[PDB]
């Protein structure tokens, strides 16, 4: 994991200041996008999918 | 997070419901609206007096 820092504005961020939380995100985790897939599809009807098809 | 299970299932249920052995139906639905609609058509210029 590392930190990516995208600068905007003209102010200058001051020693020991602290960017807001709306201004940060977090990452979507490769074991939340596996969960997600798998429980999904788990849950998928193949029959009534092939037959939609 | 668009393939939640519940939405893909009623969704394929549903459409096999509307849709199985229906395509006669929409092509004479289709035969139909395109007879009536050219013949209304052809009085483009008389609807618009």
């Amino acid at each position: 994991k590392n930190i990516e820092i995208e600068p905007r504005g003209s102010e200058t961020l001051k020693p020991r200041g602290v960017l807001p939380v709306g201004q940060t995100s977090a990452p979507y985790q490769i074991y939340d996008a596996f969960l997600d897939v798998t429980r999904n599809a788990a849950g998928w009807d193949t029959q009534a999918v092939r037959q939609s098809l | 997070r668009s393939l939640e299970p519940e939405k893909v299932n009623t969704i394929a249920t549903s459409l096999i419901t509307i849709f199985q052995g229906q395509g006669g139906t929409i092509n004479d639905i289709l035969d139909q609206t395109a007879q009536l609609t050219a013949s209304l058509a052809d009085r483009d210029q008389a609807i618009g007096e």
